[PDB]
RNA sequence: GGAGAGGUA
């Protein structure tokens, strides 16, 4: 059940909740999303062929000709990856695309070819994406992240009352599309519609109405009931409508069927409209008085002088009724209004309008939308036609159809991608159902409102927009005649694709450098899920609503891990097993819960979908039948929690730890600490140097090897085999033989990087971690990279710390550190830098990097080789020449003060047309041989294993192993053998043979054109040389080393060994924390993963002793296998009786220094498993224990808390931080000190310390600190000249920059100047 | 190129980069004396160049700059002596980056250090606000001689201890000395060595360090006080007090005239703070800054000696608690029946739900306090007795180094109930500490407080800079000026009343500034105090004792003099314990000191008389009502109630047409309800007996018969 | 010199 390799150290493990869904692949939303951009997609829907098929074909304005897409293609990266980052070119690739220009002729019918042509046009350079998800563009490998942009559809938002002061609310609804012009309708204060268009100026609604070539009774009747009168012989007998009636008042006597149902003055109750039905009435008489306040439905006209006697949309009068009755007119049709059901809200508007007729509201619109330019009959038709309705400029994608049909209680689920007269009906009609009552707004941060845009859809809408130039180009292009000779080379430009495409992928706001100062910061960079952006939010302008947490955000996106100060809540993380729907949402698993039983398939829901249903959390206890134990079981049903039955489920989650994100899952405990500080641990988590060899950590979350290997630093294994031979820089793996193709036998090869910089200046190197003979596995681990150790994440090292306050040396939040911790140097980075130098070509001609410059010894020159490059090897140290430069008429470069180290690698670039030097010819020299080596070491391998792969065939049927060693390899391929498949198998593989050696010979051809060519360069520059220095920082007071649980401090001295405390069996402890820091800041999960961990390394050492005497495998099995007990009923259950009684003592011998523990975030061990686990070992179960001071070698009372504590050394060292000085240079238009640690300048004395200082009586040195030792040059000058000769005085005369002021404000008009 | 903060006048003109000038991490190093900080090797070879290069060039080591140069360059081992010899009395500024208030930037000799990072003394962390997790400060030096004379006498650190925004001393000592002390000064009831007599401090101290004796028990002990109640003479008396081993070594540091019983007591944080006001304000200030210093170092050695460290077993769970969240959920269940069944509304359900978990919250706090506080039981010799627990988290609360007792409660028992985001509070509380674990939605919920909590702290402070940049550019302009403007005008100070307690008494409020008219006691014509005094210390005592009521002081507002105030009109200058100085910037520091808390701020019946005392009403127009009452007929009607001195202790506002049991000049019992009135509606009251009648009173026009309908008396509503 | 991104207090 356990892999061989996975028995080197296997992690005591703790937690009870059996695991049902394994962590997915840690990075599959970018290398899915880019993989999908760039695809032969015959169904046209994604990526690439979408946005070609999208544009094309083009058609012309005549038309006599159109030019037509066909396919495209991808060819071959001009350069792999390491010479990209060599060099600082984008690991790009062309884009050919198979364009087609097809004619027609002009005399005959519209439909016919003359002659069609076609051509393979370039264009563009799409950059491609490497293995582990990062672009290279210029030797600076960057990331992408995704955004969280609002998603195309329609909202009915509203306003809480903050307009107006009156406490009225006012509904708005909004239509964004996905790409085009939006569309808002808004409620007034006085109940009006007004329409508005990207934000310009109001309209009433009922002109965008009659845009679409409506009439006003068509408007009437499409938005309301209508009411109908009898003109008879007795004053309006009314046709009635029952639910009429319903919450409204009668101010007449309703009596009808000679009964009087009510009187006057009576509100209406339900009974009374029951008993109307009872009787069934349909007419009622009603008095002339209630049309008093009514309001026509339809024009009614005089039929014989053919007059209108009373237009639509108009109130009635008692002579208005005369005229009705003489007309003769018997059905009126009017209104149904009321202040709650039916507001009249579309006749204000109606009558709000300016506007009657299809002309006036169009001219209205392109007046404005265009102020000024005034409209023609067609300009104001074509603006509104191919603006709303023309597929080329307004767009919603399937989502927006599809969101928008869900918003309006649709059936279908596609539709087009342009609006339509009754989108925008239904629209009105909703907004104005909401304002009645019915329905509800929408809120925004609703997770299933906003979607996630990963890489691969940014870059395809970037590459559109860059693809819609060149149609407009090449369609104004065949708008003109001469269409005879032309070819589709000329029209289609490759610059402005390109630009279009490498502008965003090099400089946007969500294209960022990639820091990489360990794999977790890779791992949970290319997850992040930022807010802003180009259609995001703005950072400094956001709201307080936008970043809090939604209830929503439970089980997609993790609530504690965000970046906190400017932005909390617009950089969020992903969370572990959060997926990306099909459309875009954030999709979280569940396990299918049926009638009573928890099964194991698992749906994955939507934000919307998890909103219906009754979900039970994950910790429910149950008992092997999928029965919850319990009987009133914790839910959360929408959006909030509560207690249900056992059988009202539908969904319990997957596993605990689904609502962290992954870099705050590997907090041991992370249970009890706070909130906050849990989330500084994780951000601090994340900047944690490697160290110059790693440890794992005591006490894990289980949560590690997926991190390790998931990232692209270890080299895992792709098929399984036998380790053939090891070495310090590449593997060799004998493939077994079930996992191996029938032709191309070959054996597994790999190469490891070794010490090259990382983006952050930290060495980056892979170690192998096998030997000879030992057997793999697929997907093992087989090379551990910065900071891994056996393929298990450990970023810092674990120390015995003890919790006591010790002479004021950790006051505040300070740390005091043993000399163990150096002396054994545990804590070491190794830090490489690049220093260039160019040699640029200006006046006075040229300079050059000649070994001999001016006015200085040669005892500086000695690292100088005859050429003027140090050699490799040189221990240079501060203030040294690295390459002699000359002034032409001395430009040398020289390491930056304070910095040590060696020099590891020099490279140098000449441009074509310079003759190279000795040194670069020698480097050239080198890296041929190398080359040539490496190959013929590779080739040799291979060959070897093909080899070995016919003996083994040859052997079956006809071995004779005697006769295969005396005719050496060179002659084995051509023995006889008998007539089956086997002769096919010996054929293909002398086939495969001579392949090899095919390609190899051209291989090594490909190689010395790589190198032997010259390098493009910018103009300007001759050759740049550039050296790597290694450096190695050790430790010093001022650095900044933090643990786990956000306990961050600064290391504050370095006691000698003898004065540290100790215990009473002579073991001194190695750090000494401060107490005062816990109950303040709620974080008990230091003090548990202390016992904890003291209980784990009191393990290891029982271990340890055992081992050190000779102890036989009879009692290391009896004792490992009891420590593997003892669990409250744990899922662990390892068996050592089926170990190979060695493997038992590599276990042993890898346990020396403690038994891991696992302990998964929500699930962890509890207080009784940790005493039973000390308890184990002989340390005292109360966990204090007793020291004994240094100095003065007496007891201290109160036995205080000792264990072991993982630390990792941040990446803010003080050797970056401290600076000074004195008299440097002076910017340029103001003469103020330079500032930064580039260059050589001051700190600002910033305006708060200035009021500050006028606190105080302080004037004189206020004055002096802003006249003389900034600003007043000759001031200044003066000043130096003074200190120098020991005299201290000023002379303060007036700021320049005071100067600059009063000439800058006198180019304006002003004149500005001094008196007197 | 000149609005916005970007432009000149926000960017190089106000504030400007500046030369001889360095940054750095700063570390503890508490060893150092108050007046100096650290200073690393390289930082301060390259600040001072100019003054290494003049000691050069006057020794004759090197005859021009350029050999000079290359000297410190590669640093011959000469030019550290010299290096030394120019730093001996030449203080430097350090500054912290969001300098808010006055005492954010301040001078220091400076100690060269083979380091990298500035030492800086630990008491002055509370000035500075500045934590040790990474901070960083900017090194400045002063260089003409005005300057270096200017730093010395005004801003050496020994020379600002006390805060300009209140006389409060600004460098007690801060969380980890005050364990110490805390923990020295106690007492076991049964340690080793109880109930021995010693002869003096000095032999406790030796008795304690031979290990005979534990660091607090009872012991007596003779001790040689001294008081300089004469006029400035120190006399020397002995007695033989009862005290604790640690509570004698304690007292062998502190200085000549204090009574011994301010080391007496427990020692928490405010009985420090206590102690060095009254040193400072006996014995003038340098002994003070000594004594401060030698509390620092005991206070360290001491807590060292502790060993007081936490463990996961002093977090102790209340065994009831339990039992009382079950009885708790027992009784939300009866009342979610309740309205299950529709006996009561959804608003009261939920009201009576938040209100008993409440209830429930609040005694497993008690119950959880009272049996971590007191647990220890302990034999005296005899049979049993209990007393103050040693518990370490209570040791370390109590004392008050770290955490109020709200964080205990969120380490022990319950933490409340949690509240979503749009204000509304969930009505099921959070039932889980932390030292048992949280499971996923209570986490869930608390990490939505969290967030909420940052967020706004990050808001609050980019609101309050503004806040404070605007205020102190409205009073940037004002100085004072003269030495009296010569007015009589003031105004009335007065304690505080809310309507219950004395929120702000008068000697607070007061206390140094001038008089306006002179005070008469309360024998009225006896004249207390002249017109024009500093109403200092021993003035605040006489007043105190006299019970003086309402003080007439001259008050800046009004004071005469044209561009600028007059010294007198000012007061103290409060941060220094006399007249403000002629010549003296006042608003900026008034801004600054308004606007530096502002980052700790927020952002988003019938009256029961509870004092025996007389009863005053001002402003009264009130009559007799049917039951002997009084019923008030205004509206500024106020009721005082003053103690039998004479002084008024608590005042309460009289709604109109309120009936009050008493009349004026009675006496109320404490807890007597002493008035009632009906907040609800307003009345017609009238003043007389006598015929009502409705004139211009006509039904269907005017008024409407709303005759009563439930009852059917004569109802008619205008 | 100016923009954009990330980070620390
Ligand atoms: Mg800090
Ligand atoms: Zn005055």
């Amino acid at each position: 059940v356990y892999s061989y390799t996975e028995k080197k150290r296997i992690r005591k493990d703790f937690g009870k909740r059996p695991q049902v869904l394994d962590v997915p692949y840690l990075l599959s939303i970018q290398l899915d999303s880019f993989q999908k951009f760039i695809e032969q997609d015959p169904e046209g829907q994604y990526g690439l062929e979408a946005a070609f098929r999208s544009v094309f074909p083009i058609q012309s304005y005549s038309g006599n000709s159109e030019l037509q897409y066909v396919s495209y293609r991808l060819g071959e990266p001009v350069f792999d990856v390491q010479e990209c980052q060599i060099r600082g070119v984008t690991y790009s690739a062309p884009l050919r695309v198979k364009l087609r220009l097809v004619i027609y002729e002009r005399e005959a019918p519209e439909g016919t070819v003359k002659d069609i042509k076609e051509q393979e046009v370039y264009m563009g350079e799409i950059p491609l994406m490497t293995d582990n998800g990062t672009f290279v563009i210029n030797g600076t490998e960057r990331v992408i992240v995704s955004q969280l942009h609002r998603s195309p559809g329609v909202f009915f938002d509203s306003d809480k009352g903050k307009t107006h002061s009156s406490g009225k609310v006012l509904y708005n609804a909004r239509i964004i599309p996905y790409r085009g012009s939006w569309l808002d309708f808004e409620f007034d204060p006085k109940d009006n519609l007004f329409v508005r268009i990207d934000r310009r100026r109001k309209l009433p609604a009922t002109i965008i109405l009659r845009a679409l070539n409506y009439t006003t009774e068509q408007i009437l009747d499409l938005f309301f009931e209508k009411v109908i009168f009898e003109i008879r012989d007795n004053k309006l007998q009314m046709e009635l409508v029952p639910e009429r009636l319903r919450g409204e008042t009668a101010s007449f006597d309703i009596e009808a069927n000679g009964k009087v149902y009510v009187e006057k003055g009576r509100r209406i109750t339900a009974r009374h409209i029951r008993q109307l039905e009872k009787d069934d009435v349909k007419l009622i008489e009603v008095p002339v008085e209630y049309i008093a306040g009514k309001v026509v439905a339809k024009d009614y006209i005089d039929e014989s002088t053919g007059e209108l006697i009373c237009a639509a949309n108009m109130e009635l009068s008692l002579d208005l009724l005369a005229k009705l009755s003489q007309s003769g007119h018997k059905r009126i049709e009017t209104l149904f209004t009321n202040d709650l059901d039916h507001g009249p809200y579309i006749s204000e508007t109606l009558r709000v309008d300016p506007t009657n007729d299809r002309l006036s509201a169009l001219v209205e619109i392109y007046r404005m939308m265009r102020p000024g330019e005034p409209p023609t009959r067609e300009a104001a038709e074509s603006l509104f036609e191919n603006l709303f309705f023309s597929e080329d400029r307004y767009d919603l994608s399937a989502v927006g159809r599809m969101k928008f049909n869900r918003s309006l209680l649709r059936e279908e689920i596609e539709g087009s991608g342009i609006l339509s007269k009754d989108d925008i009906i239904d629209v009105m009609k909703k907004l104005i159902d909401i304002r009645n009552g019915k329905g509800e707004v929408d809120d925004i941060d609703h997770l299933g409102n906003r979607r996630i845009r990963s890489v691969g859809e940014m870059a395809e809408n970037q590459f559109r927009v860059g693809l819609v130039r060149v149609e407009r180009a090449v369609k104004e292009r065949l708008s003109l005649g001469d269409l005879d000779t032309l070819m589709p080379q000329d029209m289609i430009n490759a610059k402005p694709i390109s630009a279009a495409v490498k502008e965003f992928f090099g400089s946007s706001q969500l294209s960022q450098f990639m820091d990489q100062n360990n794999p977790l910061s890779e791992i949970t960079h290319k997850r992040r899920i930022s807010a802003l952006g180009p259609g995001g939010l703005t950072r400094e302008r956001a709201g307080f609503e936008v970043r809090d947490v939604h209830p929503t955000h439970y089980g997609r996106v993790c609530p504690i891990e965000t970046p906190e100060g400017p932005n909390i809540g617009l950089i969020n993380s992903l969370s572990v097993y959060a997926q990306t729907n099909e459309y875009g949402f954030l999709e979280t698993p569940y396990r299918k819960v049926t009638d009573g039983v928890v099964t194991d398939e698992i749906h994955y829901l939507s934000a919307i979908e998890e909103g219906n249903y009754v979900i039970a959390q994950a910790n429910s206890n149950l008992d092997e039948e999928g029965h919850f134990v319990e009987d009133l079981v914790t839910c959360r049903s929408k959006g909030e929690s509560s207690l249900f039955s056992r059988d009202q489920v539908d969904y319990m989650d997957v596993s605990t730890q689904q609502v962290v994100s992954v870099g705050a899952s590997l907090i041991p405990f992370l249970e009890h600490d706070d909130a906050n500080r849990a989330l500084m641990g994780a951000n601090m988590q994340r900047q944690a140097v490697p160290t110059l060899r790693a440890d794992k950590p005591l006490v894990g979350t289980g949560m590690e090897r997926a991190v390790a290997v998931d990232s692209g630093v270890t080299a895992v294994a792709k098929r399984g085999g036998v380790v053939q031979y090891v070495d310090a820089s590449r593997i060799v793996i004998k493939v077994n033989e079930d996992e191996m193709y029938p032709g191309e036998a070959g054996i597994d090869i790999y190469n490891l990087t070794k010490y090259t910089r990382s983006n952050q200046n930290t060495c980056i190197n892979q170690m192998p971690c096998v030997s000879l003979g030992e057997p793999v596995e697929r997907g093992d681990v087989l090379a551990d990279g910065p900071s891994t150790d056996l393929g298990e994440l450990a970023l810092g090292q674990n120390m015995r710390v003890a919790f006591m306050p010790w002479n004021g040396y950790n006051f505040e939040d300070s740390i005091l550190v043993s000399e163990r911790v150096v002396q054994e140097d545990r804590f070491t980075t190794i830090h490489i830098q690049e220093l260039a130098c160019v040699s640029r070509d200006t006046k006075l001609g040229p300079e050059e990097i000649t070994a001999d410059i001016p006015n200085v010894g040669e005892a500086a020159l000695s690292k100088l080789d005859e050429s003027g490059i140090v050699y490799i090897g040189a221990e240079v140290t501060g203030g040294d020449i690295l390459v002699g430069k000359v002034t032409p008429k001395d430009s040398s470069l020289r390491v930056p003060n304070g910095v040590s180290g060696t020099v590891i690698d020099v490279q140098v670039f000449t441009r074509d047309g310079v003759e190279k030097d000795k040194r670069a010819l020698e480097i050239e020299e080198m890296q041929l041989k190398q080359a040539k080596k490496d190959l013929s070491e590779e080739l040799q391998i291979l060959e070897a294993g093909l080899f070995s792969r016919i003996r083994a065939v040859l052997v079956a049927g006809g071995v004779e192993a005697e006769k295969l060693d005396k005719l050496p390899r060179d002659r084995w391929l051509e023995l006889g053998l008998t007539d089956e498949e086997k002769q096919n198998q010996l054929e293909q593989l002398a086939e495969q043979y001579d392949e090899l050696k095919h390609e190899f010979e051209k291989k090594l051809e490909a190689k010395r054109r790589k190198i032997t060519q010259g390098d493009d360069l910018a103009p300007g520059v001759l050759k740049i040389v550039k050296v790597y220095l290694a450096v190695k920082r050790r430790i010093q007071p001022g650095d900044k080393m933090a643990g786990r649980h956000g306990n961050k401090g600064v290391i504050s001295k370095i006691n000698p060994i003898e004065d540290m405390p100790y215990d009473e069996n002579g073991t001194p402890v190695d750090i000494v924390l401060n107490p005062l820091g816990v109950p303040s800041r709620m974080n008990i999960g230091q003090i548990l993963e202390t016992h904890l961990g003291m209980a784990a390394k009191g393990i290891g050492d029982k271990i340890n002793a055992m081992l050190k005497q000779q102890q036989e495998v009879a009692k290391l099995r009896e004792f490992i296998q009891r420590a593997y007990d003892l669990g409250a009923d744990v899922r662990q259950k390892v068996d050592l009786s089926t170990f190979s009684d060695e493997e038992v003592m590599r276990l042993a011998e890898n346990l020396r220094k403690g038994m891991p523990i696992a302990t998964p975030v929500f699930d962890g061990a509890k207080e009784a498993e940790i005493k039973e686990l000390l308890k184990l070992g002989d340390l005292p179960t109360s966990g204090q224990i007793r020291l004994y001071d240094g100095r003065t070698g007496e007891q201290f009372e109160r036995p205080v808390t000792v264990g072991y504590m993982y630390m990792l050394k941040l990446n803010h060292l003080v050797d970056d931080k401290m600076h000074a000085r004195s008299t440097g240079s002076y910017s340029l238009v103001t003469q103020q000190p330079l500032g930064g640690k580039a260059q050589f300048g001051g700190q600002r004395f910033g305006e708060m310390e200035v009021w500050a200082l006028e606190a105080y009586g302080a004037a004189y040195t206020l004055q002096e600190m802003l006249t003389v030792k900034s600003d007043d040059v000759n001031g200044r000058t003066k000043m130096y000249k003074n200190i120098v000769d020991g005299n201290h005085q000023m002379e303060p005369g007036m700021p320049e920059s005071f100067n600059v002021l009063l000439k800058e404000i006198r180019s304006l008009g002003i004149n500005i100047e001094l008196e007197d | 190129m000149i609005k916005g903060k970007q432009g000149r006048f926000r960017q190089n003109l106000l504030g400007k980069r500046v030369d001889y000038s360095g940054r750095s991490v700063i570390t503890v190093g508490p060893y150092l004396r108050l007046h100096q900080c650290g200073l690393p090797k390289k930082m301060a070879l390259e600040l001072f160049k100019p003054f290494i290069y003049g000691k050069l060039e006057l020794r004759g080591l090197a005859t021009t700059i350029k050999a000079a140069k290359k000297m410190v360059e590669r640093e011959e081992a000469v030019v550290w002596d010299i290096l030394d010899e120019v730093i001996r009395e030449h203080p430097v500024l350090l500054n912290r980056a969001p300098t808010l208030h006055r005492l954010g930037i301040q001078a220091f000799e400076p100690v060269l250090i083979e380091g990298k990072a500035i030492q800086l003394h630990p008491l002055v962390c509370a000035a500075y606000n500045a934590d040790f997790d990474g901070d960083q400060m900017a090194v400045h030096v002063p260089l003409t001689l005005e300057a270096q004379l200017e730093a010395r006498a005004l801003m050496m650190s020994t020379n600002n201890i006390l805060s300009p925004a209140n006389g409060e001393p600004i460098i007690v000592p801060s969380q980890d000395v005050v364990l110490g002390l805390y923990y020295m000064t106690r007492d076991c009831v049964n340690a080793k060595g109880e109930g021995m007599v010693l002869t003096g401090p000095k032999e406790a101290e030796r008795l304690y360090r031979s290990g005979l004796a534990s660091l607090h028990a009872r012991v007596k002990v003779r001790i040689t006080e001294y008081e300089k109640d004469a006029n400035g003479e120190l006399v020397a008396k002995t007695s033989l007090k009862d005290t604790t081993v640690g509570r004698a070594i304690l007292w062998m540091i502190v200085p000549k005239g204090l009574p011994y019983s301010i080391v007496n007591q427990a020692l928490g944080k405010k009985a420090i703070s206590k102690m060095l006001n009254t040193c400072y304000r006996i014995l003038g200030l340098k002994p003070t800054v000594i004594f401060a210093d030698q509390i620092m170092y005991t206070g360290f050695a001491y807590a060292a000696r502790s060993g007081a460290s936490v463990g996961i077993d002093d977090m102790v769970i209340p065994e009831k608690k339990h039992e009382i969240i079950s009885e708790a959920e027992a009784e939300v269940a009866e009342i979610q029946e309740q309205f299950q069944s529709g006996l009561v509304t959804a608003g009261e359900r939920y009201n009576k739900v938040i209100d008993i978990w409440a209830a429930a919250n609040d005694r497993v706090s008690k119950a959880m306090m009272d049996n971590l506080q007191t647990e220890t039981v302990i034999n005296r010799d005899g049979q049993e007795e209990k007393q103050v627990s040693f518990n370490s988290i209570y040791m370390m609360a109590d004392s008050g180094a770290r955490g109020s007792a709200a964080q205990i409660r969120q380490l022990a028992g319950m933490r409340g109930l949690m509240a979503k985001p749009d204000g509304s509070i969930i009505e099921t509380p959070i039932t889980a500490n932390f030292r048992e674990g949280l499971n996923v939605l209570q986490y869930f919920i608390s990490t939505h407080g969290a967030r909420k909590g940052l967020a706004d702290t990050a808001l609050k402070t980019a609101n309050s800079g503004y806040l404070t940049r605007r205020l102190v550019d409205v009073a940037q302009d004002l100085v004072v000026t003269e030495d009296d403007c010569g007015t009589h005008e003031g105004i009335m100070m007065t304690p505080v009343i809310e309507g219950g307690d004395v929120k702000e008494p008068l000697r607070d409020r007061v206390l140094g500034r001038v008089t306006a008219e002179d005070v008469l006691k309360p024998g009225t014509a006896d004249i207390l105090v002249p017109r024009n005094t500093l109403l200092h210390e021993q003035w605040c005592d006489l007043l105190e004792e006299n019970s003086v009521d309402a003080v007439k002081v001259r008050s800046v507002v009004s004071c005469d003099t044209d561009f600028g105030v007059c010294a007198h009109c000012y007061g103290r200058d409060l941060a220094r314990g006399h007249i403000i100085n002629k010549g003296e910037a006042i608003g900026v520091i008034a801004a600054q000191s308004i606007g530096e808390p502002g980052t700790q701020l927020t952002m988003r019946s019938s009256i029961q008389v509870k004092n025996k005392g007389s009863i005053k009403l001002s402003n009264v127009k009130s009559v007799v009502n049917s039951s002997g009452k009084l019923v008030i007929t205004s509206r500024n009607t106020e009721l005082k109630l003053i103690d039998e001195f004479g002084r008024t202790k608590e005042s309460y506002k009289v709604p109109y047409g309120a009936v009050l049991a008493k009349g004026d000049g009675e006496q109320v019992a404490g807890g007597e309800t002493v008035a009632n009135w009906d907040p609800h509606t307003m009345p017609v009251i009238t003043e007389v007996s006598g015929f009502v009648r409705f004139t211009d009173m006509i039904d269907g026009q005017t008024i409407t018969r709303q005759t009563d309908e439930l009852t059917g008396l004569s109802s008619l509503v205008v």
